[PDB]
């Protein structure tokens, strides 16, 4: 009789198209729980992200607008994609939440980062991660929260990016909403950001890849700044110049360190078999790590500039790094304020333009 | 350096 039908998963309900069925819950995005689904009709396996009342609040409200506008406009063979979108409410009047249908992966990197992959695995996984940034990029678009849970894999061994709730452009212009343990300085120490800000979540990545467990942890926000130091050593004056003078206060006060070598941090005891071929060595791999892993953001690598290192650029293929920029409608420049109202429209206009 | 194909999440 009815299009839509619901479900409760434990205290959540979800009302979705009588086409998934037997709903698990899976994880947590930004914002929502998510399920994962069979499609019947498609017959395959579907993730469903449900966005409760999304126009509640500015943030929600703003963060949805991106995750709808990027899960359209984006599409990459490395950026997690869009299946499906609704919402069961049938007008404006009556509108709550939102739905998102993308396609499921078989696991997030928790996980592969337990393992112990040899060369070409963490390489190519390293590369794919990358052109998936690059991509983003290469349309102003700063991921900003990337960590082992936002990156899924599958056992074709390729690798998707998720997640866009908390992507934008350029900083500053609220500090703690991205992951601790992969905060850039310049976001511990609240300075604002370029792009090359997701390169210090890479490093973090492929270091805790390597390491077998976190890479700095940091038991709060601001000791965290201390395992930073800690491991990496105290950042030059020079640097220290472009602090806000409040915090650069603290951080001067700060304990010194030398900090070690990277060859220190990441011995060969921690690698596989150095390679078949060249390029792919613990040493370039290391190499790699020293440009990411960088205090300073201004001394620090860029995609493509990762993309070319010799450890990287052995799977290089311009086909898919060139890619077209995805084309993002000016209409939107991703932070200007609005009202309940405003943003309820926002959405049900740009989620009823999706179904 | 033959691009990868499986990958074990056993």
């Amino acid at each position: 009789d009815n299009n839509f039908y619901s479900v409760e998963i434990g205290d959540s309900t979800f009302t979705v198209l009588k086409r998934y069925q037997n709903l698990k819950p899976i994880g947590s995005g930004a914002q929502g729980i998510v399920c994962a689904a069979y499609d019947a009709i498609l017959e395959r396996n579907v993730a469903i992200k449900k966005l409760s009342r999304p126009f509640q609040n500015q943030t929600h409200a703003k963060r949805a607008y991106r995750e709808l506008v990027l899960m359209k406009v984006v599409n990459h063979k490395n950026i997690i994609g869009l299946l499906n979108v609704f919402t069961p409410q049938k007008s404006l009047e009556e509108f709550q939440d939102v739905y998102i249908v993308m396609e499921l992966m078989d696991a997030n990197l928790s996980q592969v980062i337990q393992m112990e992959l040899d060369h070409e695995r963490m390489s190519y996984l390293l590369y794919q991660m990358l052109v998936g940034i690059k991509h983003l990029h290469s349309a102003g678009i700063i991921h900003r929260d990337l960590k082992p849970s936002n990156i899924v894999v599958k056992s074709d061994a390729t690798l998707k990016i998720l997640d866009f709730g908390l992507a934008r452009t350029a900083g500053t212009s609220t500090p703690y909403v991205v992951t601790r343990y992969y905060r850039a300085p310049e976001v511990i120490l609240g300075m604002g950001y370029k792009e090359n800000v997701d390169i210090w979540s890479v490093g973090c990545i492929m270091g805790e890849m390597i390491k077998g467990g976190v890479l700095f942890p940091g038991t709060d926000h601001i000791d965290q700044w201390n395992k930073v130091i800690e491991q990496l050593g105290t950042p030059s004056p020079e640097f220290m110049k472009k602090l806000q003078p409040t915090v650069r206060t603290y951080v001067e006060n700060r304990p010194k360190y030398a900090g070690y070598s990277f060859e220190k941090l990441f011995p060969d005891v921690l690698f596989p078999a150095d390679s078949e071929h060249n390029k792919l060595k613990a040493s370039q791999a290391r190499d790699l790590l020293s440009k990411m892993l960088v205090i300073d953001a201004s001394k620090r690598i860029s995609v493509d500039e990762a993309l070319q290192h010799p450890y990287i650029n052995v799977w290089y293929d311009p086909s898919e790094a060139e890619a077209p920029p995805p084309k993002i409608p000016d209409k939107q420049l991703d932070e200007r304020e609005h009202t309940i109202e405003e943003w309820k429209e926002l959405i049900y206009k740009e989620v009823m333009d999706l179904e | 350096p033959k691009r990868p194909t499986t990958l074990n999440l056993f």
